[PDB]
């Protein structure tokens, strides 16, 4: 979806490279230069200001605009803007690793707290693997706390050789809320760890040191854990549910970005102006807050920044969050088209795999059958028959990515067809469907059935496939899905068939016996006592479809 | 729908670097001597001088006017219009480029015999210069190196004044008349 | 092969793995009172040559990584003086095939 | 100068043409897509080579639409010009700020001030020309040109150049 | 002997109830529990930690955090797996998609 | 690397057709036949590409090669000509 | 109607890979994007009419690729970019394995 | 949780069972390469019973006036009495029955004979029985060279893995072992004629039907093992509506979590 041709060569994704956004990679992705916390209104004139949402990125309203690309909404993805912070500030969920990295390196000088001049260390250096290498190194040198200049070489403990200069003691580090703290060692000396500082420190660490310490020269270098500018999320990331006109409807997310921007301007206009220097920092701890809040707002540091009404605001981590969240709910299954739920009842007469489907649905649901010699007659027939005669159709689709409302268009009872077109038609009898009854506990709750189109408003099925899905008749509701690709109905009809799962590879046995009425009487009848007579017997014989035709 | 070639290096993200070109022989990373063949076998550079080209096109377009009928089953001046005919059937009808170049070549070639041509080739491919240097030398005329290596900068120190001198002397001999 | 009765000096072992090539294995009496391998619930594991190993690797197309693994201080592993890069051919019963032929590298 | 390289091509195909001349249509379609073409990479793809031994290879059938992709292995004659390079060609058009020359499927362009510090512009002629002591460049004249720069563009390589150096200019 | 006791017990869980599971099942479960080295638990601390497609991993509890640690440690997903593909709506390399299909230049001619 | 090709001799894997393979091939075919594809059988009276390709298999006339992949990074080419159908 | 996790697993069991792909693309999400071949970032300026492409700064008008992928994941990626992690998707592999 | 551990585990194309990474789990699914559907519960008649009845029912000795078969059974039966060339086989075969019983008695200490086994052979010879309408009052025609030399062959044709390499071959054998044992059990020579009542045809038909019905039951490389088996311990579990030790549901959880601090930890000293 996102129609109309594309000169673009199609491919598929083989690898996903997870790296970290460098301030310049952003400061280059970026079209627009976000400076204004006002969405739009050109001093109140409905539109947008060259500041936030579409200074030159995605667009609201059904109007083509968007830096040249036009195209318009459905088709357009976001185009990113950037936000230059005042002074560098911390990432939220990278802060644990920031601490655990500060603990392994000498600040002020920038290097490892251990070389190949120490076997317990050099032996962690053999540990090929980021996660446990970094781990062995952090466990290893979080104890060591002075910037050694000289170590006992692998000869003897007498002559210590020299490796790196400065020695300035390492302050043992503790975290507090959204700040870092050090204490250089009678009595310690507690000093706060300032961003810009820590930054510069990371930023003077050599490349090999990078590497061995779980960091990647091109896709993820330490500096980027401390943000300079900002990834400014294009419009439909944060979509405004406007109410016609003269209102708005913006997103909590957009309001948090306007909030951030605000805070940033506030700070900035103290570093140009008359700085109560140690009141400037009193506002930097706002930037540091919000930028951490728009990523995450459920930390340990209680303050769960609400937004004017009690609403906690939904930090981004909350959209990806488990169940219902993007992944456990949108990308691992979703709501979908060509589907149908209804009350199920049982009929003792349709072949195991048949499935009684009401008119209202053999009427509602479309199969897109293509336009081809063996069917033309049929297809046209339906078409003229129109979306109301039971065996009708609903849309014709032209080789020009163009639909036809088979209940609207003037040319209703007209249109000849076209070799290479598409009839979206009603649902015929013996058709492949993917019936199923959640909860999904095995193959046997999720099978394919041949359709039998019928009256009344109830799904109908075979008593003895009651145990596979496991549905009583106290009023159970069931799901139905419809094929779409020919080969879809293939996979369905050669794999998912209800008589394919008569023998279960779970207990190496049948999972679809006879039941209740049936069995109960199959016994009442089997008996020695049970002698039938001509009249009835005959009715019996005929009752059986294959009966060779012999008494 | 794009078109591919035989040597993709890693998308190291590091976009920058790839230099510009000159008669320091410096070509794109698509035209240096060592380039891998189609069956995977390393192979030198295929830089063909004028004429050598016209012959290539004529021929491979004759095997084309041949194959284009094997399934049908079920002199300067003159070459001009003869080939303005060959193309007239073999192309698709849009190669303004390809026809143009046919004229250019057919008029500016120095040789027109699969014989004299070869001759030249086995003459030049003796001083193992860049298959380019070769080519240029094999489609542009001269008298002294003073012109030669001036118009073909890539030489200069590579092949001596008097030996490139001989090679010129020989080339104005093998110069197929018109 | 050295057997200790109740314990060895925490600095006496401090000079075990510092005599290449040959190696050095501590052991406890009470750790050898009964046979590990003779318990009903174990099978036979088997040492392999570099050739047997590289053959298993080529005929299954496996990389070292892709192979199942066994600890080093696995009781069984000490039993056979297992080393880093070595490989056992576990071999056991089966209520489905009678015999199943397993493999493990050493951690 | 002219080159010859091995290349390939991702060509996709509808399940209609799964008939028995499929091969030739693939050939054809390739020739459509490629012949006379131009990129920044290689350059003016002139004509394919060796129409007989065109490398097919089986084709993989795409996951949903019936179509099938073929990676046509082929090889062709092509043409990419360069900086500092010398080539001579026939003139094609003339202005006041200079004159244009055609070489191969491509056009080199020369500006006035890329000509002799004594070469003159005669627009009082027909067709327009450039005058000098002995030289008289015009509509058709053949000239030796030093290509000074290439500029990739859509489906055309264009360029600029000079005749100011020695041993350069008309012939 | 581990894998063993392991099964036995997992088994008395099922046979205690009186049910029938066919060896191969829990047998597998258990081989997965053991192979990698010792006892790997069916839990977030457990198997999730390993090396699967980062993406696959983050369809299990520890989302955001995974993705963070993953993007820091320069991870690179093979995508050779269900969840991975699935997220990218590509055909999951399973059975009905464990193999490519081709037209055959040659044999196509024989059939006319 | 194209050296990832297991030559048609020294071949390895089941000569029979997997239910999976089959469903996917029958599919592919019916899908391209409803794509105005060329048939290679006589429609003894058939319209539905499912029935069609079914009766294109029973006459193993289907220009198709299953390129099977083997973990590490290999492939074996098996044409429907080649395979069998116990299934 | 919803078709998720548990269902996805059942259909994995039947092993019908394609049916999945469709049920969860052409029967729901679905969507087309363009990506650089240098940075898996959906940075392409899609000139789907005037036939130009580009993601300047990455200075590319040439090596670019169309790709089908559920819109939901289009979003997820933009979102993980919001949190400053580049999920650079690629057309081909290098690790081989 | 369960499922999310084995999603990507399947039978890759060499019948190895592996994960998305490549790491192997089972080397050959169900340690046999077989598929739960085509599998029914057959009885191993070689493992139970008294050595008395074993000797009786399986022993074939030509060089004996009471132990050779009564020519009523086999046609060429009196022109056999004391044949040194055949007794060479009969004894080798019967040596394999010996070896078997004591191998099966090794694996199944329980003594249990009734088991999950591919290819129903109990019936395949009933279908045969009433399919050729053979009579329990007339003579066979198979040679005792035929019988055991045919069986000897059928065995081989029960492939499961294919490579041309010793590792592979052997491993294969491993796998087929048990089934084999059942084969040798019910295609035994005393059986064929004394119990069943075969004929050249009948026997050759049974030979073939066994073979194919074998290759059918093999696991299809593709099948989604992981998700399979998983769904199938989740399925019986959800039905556990809950001997004084932690039983079921809770214990189960304990287990999956890597039960460290456990509830009822009995310990059985034999
Ligand atoms: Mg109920
Ligand atoms: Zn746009
Ligand atoms: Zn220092
Ligand atoms: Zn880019």
């Amino acid at each position: 979806v996102g129609q109309q041709y594309s000169s673009a060569p199609l491919r598929t994704v083989k690898e996903v490279q997870f790296g970290l956004f460098s301030p310049e990679e952003v400061r280059a992705i970026s079209v627009a230069k976000i400076r204004f916390p006002e969405t739009m209104d050109e001093t109140q004139t409905r539109a947008k200001i060259g500041g936030l949402n579409d200074p030159r990125l995605g667009s609201i309203d059904r109007n083509l605009k968007c830096q040249t690309c036009q195209e318009g909404m459905n088709e357009c993805p976001g185009h990113f803007g950037h936000i230059d912070l005042a002074k560098p500030v911390f990432h939220v969920g990278f802060i644990a690793k920031i601490k655990k990295v500060c603990e392994c390196v000498c600040m002020h000088c920038g290097k490892l707290l251990l070389d190949e001049h120490n076997e317990l260390m050099r032996q962690a250096l053999a540990i090929k693997d980021s996660k446990k290498r970094f781990a062995a190194i952090w466990t290893l040198c979080k104890t060591k706390m002075v910037c050694e200049t000289d170590v006992p070489s692998e000869d003897d403990p007498t002559q210590l050789v020299s490796r790196g200069g400065c020695g300035n003691t390492q302050p043992t580090i503790r975290k507090d809320g959204l700040k870092l703290v050090g204490s250089w060692k009678d009595e310690p000396e507690l000093r706060v760890l300032s961003t810009e500082e820590i930054l510069n420190i990371f930023k003077h660490i050599s490349v090999k040191d990078f590497t061995s310490l779980g960091f990647n020269e091109v896709f993820s270098r330490p500096e980027w854990m401390i943000l300079t500018c900002l990834p400014v999320p294009p419009p439909p990331v944060r979509p405004s549910i406007s109410f016609n006109e003269s209102q708005r409807g913006e997103d909590d997310l957009t309001f948090k970005l306007a909030d951030i921007l605000k805070a940033n301007i506030s700070l900035e206009t103290l570093e140009h102006n008359g700085a109560p220097h140690h009141a400037i920092e009193e506002a930097e701890s706002l930037l540091q807050f919000h930028v951490a809040t728009y990523m995450d707002n459920d930390i340990a540091g209680q303050p769960q920044a609400l937004q004017k009404s009690g609403r906690p605001v939904k930090s981004i981590r909350a959209r990806l969050k488990g169940k219902e969240g993007r992944i456990r709910g949108n990308l691992m299954g979703k709501r979908v088209d060509f589907s149908a739920r209804t009350v199920i009842s049982g009929d003792p007469n349709l072949e195991l795999d048949q499935v009684g489907v009401p008119k209202s649905i053999a009427k509602t649901l479309t199969y897109p059958e293509v336009v081809t010699p063996y069917n033309i007659d049929r297809l046209t027939q339906l078409v003229r028959n129109g979306p109301n005669e039971h065996p009708g159709a609903k849309y014709v689709i032209r080789d020009s990515g163009d639909r036809i409302d088979l209940r609207y268009s003037k040319r209703a009872g007209d249109i000849q067809l076209q070799y290479g077109w598409k009839v979206e038609r009603h649902i015929m009898d013996n058709d492949p469907v993917l019936f199923n009854r959640q909860p999904s506990l095995h193959k046997m709750s999720m099978m394919a059935h041949r359709v039998k189109v019928i009256p009344y408003s109830t799904f109908r099925l075979n008593l003895s496939v009651t145990s596979p899905y496991n549905a009583d008749f106290d009023g159970d509701e069931m799901n139905l899905h419809v094929p779409q690709s020919e080969e879809t109905r293939a996979e369905l009809s050669q794999l998912c068939a209800v008589p394919l799962q008569i023998v279960s590879p779970q207990s190496n046995k049948p999972c679809m016996g006879i039941v209740q009425d049936t069995l109960c009487g199959i016994r009442k009848l089997t008996l020695r006592d049970t002698f039938i007579e001509l009249d009835q017997v005959l009715n019996m014989l005929y009752w059986v479809p294959d009966w060779d035709g012999v008494i | 729908v794009s078109t591919s070639t035989f040597q993709t290096r890693r998308r190291r993200l590091k976009k920058v670097e790839e230099e510009e070109n000159a008669a320091t022989l410096q070509l794109g990373q698509e035209f240096q001597l060592k380039q891998i063949n189609h069956q995977g076998e390393e192979e030198e550079l295929i830089a063909l001088n004028l004429s050598e080209a016209r012959l290539v096109i004529k021929e491979a377009l004759v095997e084309r006017r041949r194959a284009f009928k094997r399934s049908q089953k079920k002199t300067r001046e003159k070459e001009l219009e003869s080939i303005d005919v060959l193309l007239e059937q073999t192309t698709g009808g849009n190669n303004k480029d390809l026809k143009n170049t046919m004229q250019y070549l057919t008029n500016f070639s120095r040789f027109r015999d699969q014989e004299t041509v070869g001759a030249v080739i086995q003459l030049l491919k003796s001083t193992g210069l860049h298959p380019f240097e070769v080519a240029q030398l094999g489609s542009l005329a001269c008298d002294t190196a003073d012109e030669a290596k001036t118009l073909i900068p890539s030489l200069n120190n590579k092949i001596s004044d008097d030996e490139l001198e001989r090679i010129l002397k020989e080339l104005s001999n093998l110069e197929t008349l018109y | 092969i050295f057997v200790y009765q109740n314990n060895i000096t925490p600095s006496a072992m401090k000079l075990v793995p510092s005599i290449p090539p040959a190696t050095i294995e501590t052991f406890n009496e009470a750790a050898l009172v009964v046979n590990i391998t003779h318990h009903e619930l174990v099978p036979k594991h088997i040492r392999l040559s570099s050739d047997e190993k590289r053959e298993l690797l080529k005929r299954y197309r496996l990389k070292e990584s892709q192979l199942p693994r066994i600890q080093r201080a696995d009781p069984v592993a000490l039993y056979l003086g297992l080393k880093r890069g070595e490989v056992v051919k576990i071999i056991r019963k089966s209520e489905t095939s009678g015999r199943y032929a397993s493999y493990r590298i050493c951690m | 100068m002219f080159f010859i390289k091995d290349l390939s091509l991702n060509i996709t195909l509808h399940p209609s043409f799964f008939g028995p001349r499929m091969k030739q249509y693939l050939k054809t379609k390739l020739l459509e897509e490629v012949e006379g073409s131009c990129t920044g990479k290689f350059g003016y793809i002139l004509c394919v080579l060796d129409y007989d031994n065109i490398d097919i290879q089986r084709g993989r059938i795409l996951p949903t639409d019936g179509s099938a992709e073929f990676n046509v292995k082929y090889r062709a004659v092509v043409f990419k010009p360069f900086k500092g390079e010398v080539v001579d060609g026939t003139v094609v058009s003339c202005s006041q700020h200079g004159f244009e020359v055609q070489v191969g499927p491509m056009k080199v362009f020369v500006t006035k001030h890329l000509m002799p510090q004594d070469l003159t512009f005669n627009a009082g002629s027909n067709p327009p020309s450039y005058q000098s002591s002995e030289d008289v460049i015009t509509i058709k004249s053949r000239i030796r040109v030093k290509i000074e720069g290439c500029i990739s563009q859509v489906s055309s390589i264009h360029a600029i150049g000079s005749i100011k150096e020695d041993y350069l200019g008309a012939i | 002997a581990g894998r063993a006791a392991l099964y036995k017990e997992v088994y008395n869980v099922i046979a205690s109830d009186g049910s029938y599971v066919n060896y191969r099942h829990m047998a597998l479960l258990v081989d997965v529990m053991t192979t990698q080295g010792g006892l790997t638990s069916v839990t977030r601390h457990g198997f999730n930690r390993s090396n699967t497609g980062a993406l696959m991993r983050c369809s299990f509890e520890e989302t955001v955090e995974i993705l963070f640690e993953a993007g820091a440690s320069a991870e690179l997903d093979d995508c050779r797996g269900v969840s991975e593909n699935v997220i990218l709506g590509q055909m999951a390399p399973i059975g009905t998609g464990a193999f490519d299909v081709m037209i055959d230049e040659e044999s196509l001619v024989k059939y006319m | 690397l194209k050296e990832k090709a297991i030559p048609k001799d020294q071949r390895a894997t089941t000569p029979y057709m997997t239910k999976y393979e089959r469903a996917r091939i029958l599919g592919t075919r019916a899908l391209q036949i409803s794509m105005n594809a060329p048939v290679f059988v006589d429609l003894e009276g058939e319209t539905d590409p499912l029935r069609i390709a079914m009766k294109e298999l029973a006459e193993k006339k289907i220009p198709l090669v299953i390129r099977r992949y083997l973990p590490d990074g290999s492939f074996e080419d098996w044409s429907v000509e080649e395979l069998i159908v116990d299934l | 109607l919803r078709f998720g996790e548990m269902e996805r697993d059942c259909m994995i069991a039947h092993g019908a890979a394609s049916f999945l792909k469709e049920r969860l693309m052409e029967a729901s999400d679905a969507f087309r994007v363009h990506i650089c071949g240098i940075c898996g970032l959906m940075t392409v300026i899609a000139k789907l009419n005037h036939n130009q492409f580009e993601c300047k700064g990455c200075d590319n008008k040439i090596d670019i690729y169309q790709i089908h992928i559920p819109y939901a994941a289009k979003l997820l990626f933009q979102e993980l970019m919001a949190m400053n992690i580049t999920p650079r998707l690629y057309t081909d592999r290098s690790r081989d394995f | 949780r369960l499922v999310k551990a084995l999603e990507d585990i399947m039978v890759h194309y060499d019948n190895t069972t592996r994960n998305s990474l490549g790491n192997v789990i089972q080397f050959i699914y169900g340690e046999d390469g077989m598929d739960a559907a085509h599998i029914e519960k057959q009885s191993l008649d070689t493992i139970g019973g008294s050595d008395a009845a074993f000797e009786k029912r399986y022993r074939v000795d030509l060089l004996n006036t009471d132990h050779t078969l009564d020519p009523s059974l086999l046609e060429s039966g009196s022109e056999i009495l004391g044949d040194l060339k055949l007794q060479v086989l009969l004894d080798e075969e019967y040596k394999q029955l010996v070896k078997d019983r004591k191998f099966l008695r090794e694996v199944f200490v329980d003594g249990e004979a009734n088991w999950p086994l591919p290819v129903n052979i109990r019936r395949i010879i009933q279908n045969a029985q009433q399919t050729f309408h053979i009579d329990h009052t007339k003579p066979s025609d198979l040679t005792i060279k035929d019988i055991v030399l045919g069986v000897k062959d059928l065995q081989e044709n029960l492939l499961v893995l294919r490579g041309k390499n010793e590792i592979i071959q052997n491993a294969q054998r491993d796998a087929v072992t048990l089934f084999c044992c059942l084969l040798r059990s019910r295609l035994a020579t005393r059986r064929v004629l004394q119990e069943y009542r075969l004929t050249k045809q009948a026997f050759d038909w049974v030979l073939s039907n066994i073979e194919a019905q074998f290759l059918r039951s093999v696991v299809h490389p593709g099948e989604m093992v992981g998700v399979l088996a998983a769904q199938s311990i989740g399925e019986p579990a959800t039905q556990m509506t809950l001997k004084k030790v932690t039983s079921g549901v809770p214990r189960l959880k304990e287990i999956l979590n890597v039960a460290k601090n456990m509830k009822t930890p009995s310990l059985t000293v034999y």
